[PDB]
């Protein structure tokens, strides 16, 4: 089949930024008729793609004019001109002229910017879930950049390890911050036979570790 | 406008059949050959079948030829995909799509269904509140099998400060996620709270209150 491999694999710019990807087919992809359906998509987290660009610099209806594409033979390129918070996506080159139709592997957007430190929220177990036999505590690290950070727990003083796991959200397509969650879980028995519970969290924009705890 | 709603997916186990549903509207469905694509967990993209507006001429990537089968109904608007021999890396989010007149193939895109080929059994989650300048509150949805699971707050009506995190593996095989909110602490006692979970797969619809 024709492979279609998109360089870079990943980038970050600023807003502001001209953006280029390339797109490159292990075969020549003119379809018989002599067109060159080559497209790209763009995809954000959750969402279905959405087509910018058709037959390699045709602008899909309702497409900002920012986005445009180029190339022939088996090079192209997609462009973005003015780089924009709301452009953190994934994006794909696409060949229709010979079946089966292939898609690239993709490259992944992200928005480059200041420094942002991290909002800590803790949150106790519920009531209702410690009657189940398990409690889980939810410590939340709210809009920071970069995407880097160190979260630890901190039981009666006693250093935590192996029993937390963390989430970290897409970057945010507004004011292109991530949010973390990390989750301690243990035993009702063991909660209940602790008081002070905290996460200490380390980041790039704290000049000094942020603690947040609650006593049972 | 153009609409197009996919319908069918589910949790089936290897060697099972599902079938795919997309109901569509806004455009003479008569006139347009249509697709299917797909989507594996964390994966690219992937064109899946293509099916002539009449005449049944069709085409799949040897990955699916001979397991899946792509049909229509013209005269319900309504594009189908039968698929047979299910494996399990056929699993994934299921998209219909419709190019254009002038040289397009997916202009517009429906909102997937999520299909998911697995041995196990469907497991629906349980929900625990996260009790609240600005407060933070939310919703741990813990234990659930397969993805996915949304959140809305308040019907969808409070939607500014929402944070829904991608759901993680637990050591049980089961995901969880935690789904938060940052709101005014002022607005703590006078404007109610509540996370919404649905859970399509084990249709497991939640209600729960957030209360400080
Ligand atoms: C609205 C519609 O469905 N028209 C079809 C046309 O499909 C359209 O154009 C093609 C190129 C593609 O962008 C579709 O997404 C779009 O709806 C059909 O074209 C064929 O489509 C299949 C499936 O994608 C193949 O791509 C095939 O090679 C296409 O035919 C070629 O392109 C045509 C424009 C002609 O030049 C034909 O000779 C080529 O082989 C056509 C097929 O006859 O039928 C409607 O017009």
């Amino acid at each position: 089949d024709i492979q279609m491999t998109q360089s870079p694999s990943s980038l970050s710019a600023s807003v502001g930024d001209r953006v280029t990807i390339t797109c490159r087919s292990s075969q020549r992809i003119v379809h018989s008729n002599g067109n060159t359906y080559l497209e790209w998509y763009q995809q954000t987290p959750g969402k279905a793609p959405k087509l910018l660009i058709y037959k390699v610099s045709n602008r899909f209806s309702g497409v900002p004019s920012r986005f445009s594409g180029s190339g022939s033979g088996t090079d192209f390129t997609f462009t973005i001109s003015s780089l924009q918070p709301e452009d953190i996506a994934t994006y794909y080159c696409f060949q229709g002229s010979h079946v089966p139709f292939t898609f690239g592997q993709g490259t992944k957007l992200q928005i480059t910017r200041t420094v942002a430190a991290p909002s800590v929220f803790i949150f106790p177990p519920s009531d209702e879930q410690l009657k189940s036999g398990t409690a889980s505590v939810v410590c939340l690290l709210n809009n920071f950049y970069p995407r880097e950070a160190k979260v630890q727990w901190k039981v009666d003083n006693a250093l935590q390890s192996g029993n937390s796991q963390e989430s970290v959200t897409e970057q945010d397509s507004k004011d292109s911050t991530y949010s973390l969650s990390s989750t301690l879980t243990l035993s009702k028995a063991d909660y209940e036979k602790h008081k002070v519970y905290a996460c200490e969290v380390t980041h790039q924009g704290l000049s000094s570790p942020v603690t947040k705890s609650f006593n049972r | 406008e153009v609409q197009l709603v996919e319908s069918g997916g589910g949790v089936v186990q290897p060697g099972r059949s599902l079938r795919l549903s997309c109901s569509t509207s806004g455009f003479t469905f008569s006139d347009y050959y249509m697709y299917w694509v797909r989507q594996a967990p964390g994966k690219g993209l992937e064109w899946v079948a293509y099916m002539s507006n009449v005449g049944a001429i069709t085409d799949y990537p040897d990955t699916v030829k001979g397991r899946f089968t792509i049909s229509r109904d013209n005269s319900k608007n309504t594009l189908f995909l039968q698929m047979d021999s299910l494996r399990p890396e056929d699993t994934g989010v299921y998209f219909c799509a419709r190019g254009t007149r002038d040289g397009s193939w997916f202009a517009y895109w429906g909102q997937g269904t999520p299909v998911t080929v697995s041995s196990a059994s469907t497991k629906g989650p349980s929900v625990f509140p996260l009790a609240p300048g600005t407060a933070a509150l939310g919703c741990l949805v813990k234990d659930y099998f397969p993805q996915p699971v949304t959140v809305s707050w308040n019907s969808g009506a409070l939607t500014s400060g929402v944070h829904t995190f991608p759901a993680v593996l637990q050591s049980s095989g089961l995901y969880s996620l935690s789904s938060v909110v940052t709101v005014p602490s002022s607005s703590l006692g006078t404007q109610t709270y509540i996370c919404n979970v649905n859970h399509k797969p084990s249709n497991t619809k939640v209600d729960k209150k957030v209360e400080p």
